[PDB]
């Protein structure tokens, strides 16, 4: 809940499904139950294999020999050659370490910036026709069946409807 | 070759524009210079995606 | 009736970048911060000019190999331009121990 | 449209304009057209130009001379100066090459973020005047001319000019 | 107002208050007041303090002694030594600099989310019963005394409360 949902509005996350990291949960008169968002929940992915990918390769290995020994009459090289390794071991650890940090901040604060998106596409369907309620849902004036559901699962509504009963059905609130 | 033209920075491959930040090119270089990868290139957006329909 | 929009950019151009999320992505505008390129000339700093040695070695340079030009009036330069495989060594030959260390000596 | 816009309620661009970055599009009846927004296209820009200046500055180029040679009795130094090189070359391209990653996408998402901004700007003025359509533009229950156009851009409507008349327009739906 | 507020519906701060970083500012009949956030304000500073412990303590600092000097038949380690270190200082320097723009940008980001999240946490109970004004406040159709105001700031106002109250202000509007 950077952007304001996951410890924002929404307070925490639900281990009824398991099929994608994202979804919906239909609530109507035939039963309850959980759905994934495959689509955005694929593009995410492709978007950490190619941020994985662009963290993995962008080093280049080489076939390499660490060591060195040396006598006591080079201990400008020993100490040297000690603090050029620490120099490096110490840079690639360094940057790598806040790498990390900012990299997983960043992957949270695109995955609260997916699903508030989401919430926005729900929400644009069904503006004044369905209303916000509580957290992380929203009620209907009107009713919605299984293909209600999958159609507004895929962007689409057909705004006309159930918009004159939601007219109706808004107005004893 | 060799010529009488100017530079602010040198390597054998050629005589260099010291305006930006890197090169990819060759590791040697003399003078007020850029600095070596190994890469393809590296390019900033100044704008933002380009979509007409 | 009437409408209100926003808007923003687009244009005819095709160039692109790498980026965390998706590659070659497109854009309007872009900057290459890279300079990938060479003249291929042996241009000369400031106005200083570089030294040359044509086909001598240093040890040629140094010396006074008549073949080498000794070239006197050069008294400070840019850069001193070789090539990899110095024809005109030591015409009788010889060890020339700390070759390095004169070379970085004479570095500048 | 990491935040909901730009492939987001918004799905593609326009070439109409070139004046700047962003802008609005008018739509009345002396005709229709494209208009940029300067101000905050030009404070924008004045960021990209402190970003790049403080990308190219925050280097310092020495009076440099790089290259070394050596013997065959050196090879502590050879392999060392190679291993050496090697390390700061690979060094400043991991940082670089994760800097234009990063900076890109910070700047796209600095872009998309000033738009969704200027989005509820125009939101702001017209909340129940003028109504959200379809995506990317709002409908007038009144009507606008080329004042009313300059006027809103600039930050400015008189709420109660067209008060009534969306009050009456809204009312058959 | 990279998300919409500061300096953006947003124009400036305030000085009144000292005592935490947010708040808010309550105007009723017993008079005006400014009163602070303690707790999402102690949550994110708690958020600034493991951010500058994961930056200072990343390093680790050698019992270390950098100084060398040589003779002048030991050019090679000379401008060796001199490129090593002038290496190592321009990177962590580069590194450094990056870091602390980066960073106090994500802190910005960081505040003004917070603030984002929190107007939408006012807006969530006070949907319908009270309207945006302006910016930065909203009016209440319906009266609010200091119980009120403080049973609003932990996340709580009984909605059936004044919904009447506002149901009937509202509608001379
Ligand atoms: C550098 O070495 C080349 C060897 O390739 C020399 O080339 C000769 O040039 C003369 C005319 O100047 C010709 O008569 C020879 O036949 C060339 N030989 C070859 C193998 O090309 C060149 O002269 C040398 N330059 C200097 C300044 O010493
Ligand atoms: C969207 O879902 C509806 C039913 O819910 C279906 O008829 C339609 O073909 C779907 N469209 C796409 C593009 O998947
Ligand atoms: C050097 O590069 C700058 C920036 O790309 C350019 O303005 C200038 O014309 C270039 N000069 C040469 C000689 O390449
Ligand atoms: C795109 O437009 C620019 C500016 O008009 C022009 O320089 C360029 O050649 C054009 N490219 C193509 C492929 O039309
Ligand atoms: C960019 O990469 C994607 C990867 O699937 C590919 O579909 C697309 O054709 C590529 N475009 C260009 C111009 O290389
Ligand atoms: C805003 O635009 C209106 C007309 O559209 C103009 O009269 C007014 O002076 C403008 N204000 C500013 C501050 O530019
Ligand atoms: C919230 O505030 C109300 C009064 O404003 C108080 O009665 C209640 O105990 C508070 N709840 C918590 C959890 O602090």
């Amino acid at each position: 809940g950077l952007f304001g949902a996951i410890a924002g509005f929404i307070e925490g996350g639900w281990t009824g499904m398991v099929d994608g990291w994202y979804g919906y949960h239909h609530q109507n008169e035939q039963g309850s139950g959980y759905a994934a968002d495959q689509k955005s929940t694929q593009n995410a992915i492709n978007g950490i294999t190619n941020k994985v990918n662009s963290v993995i390769e962008k080093m280049n290995t080489q076939f390499t020999a660490v060591g060195k020994e040396f006598n006591k009459l080079e201990r400008r090289m020993e100490n040297l050659n000690k603090k050029v390794d620490d120099g490096f071991i110490d840079i690639w650890t360094y940057n790598a370490e806040l790498l990390v940090l900012l990299e997983n901040e960043r992957t949270l604060d695109f995955h609260d910036s997916n699903v508030k998106n989401l919430y926005e596409k729900v929400k644009s369907q069904l503006k004044n026709n369905a209303k916000e309620i509580g957290n992380g849902c929203f009620e209907f004036y009107h009713k919605c069946n299984d293909e209600c559901m999958e159609s507004v699962k895929n962007g689409t509504y057909d705004y006309p409807k159930y918009s004159e009963e939601s007219k109706l059905n808004r107005e004893k609130i | 070759p060799m010529d009488e033209c100017d530079a602010k920075c040198q390597t054998p491959q050629g005589a260099i524009n010291s305006s930006l930040p890197f090169q990819n090119v060759h590791p040697v270089t003399i003078g007020e210079c850029p600095k070596y990868v190994r890469s393809a290139k590296l390019r900033m957006v100044t704008g933002l995606r380009n979509i007409p329909s | 009736e009437d409408t209100i929009c926003i808007g923003y950019h687009a244009n005819n151009s095709t160039d692109t970048v790498d980026t965390v999320l998706e590659k070659n992505v497109t854009v309007t505008h872009s900057v290459n911060l890279l300079e990938d390129s060479h003249n291929g000339k042996l241009c000369l700093l400031k106005g200083i000019a570089p030294l040359q040695l044509g086909n001598c070695s240093v040890a040629g340079w140094i010396l006074g190999n008549p073949e080498c030009e000794l070239l006197i009036s050069r008294e400070s330069w840019s850069y001193i331009v070789e090539k990899p495989n110095p024809e005109n060594g030591t015409c009788y030959p010889g060890h020339f121990a700390d070759y390095e260390e004169l070379r970085e000596q004479l570095s500048s």
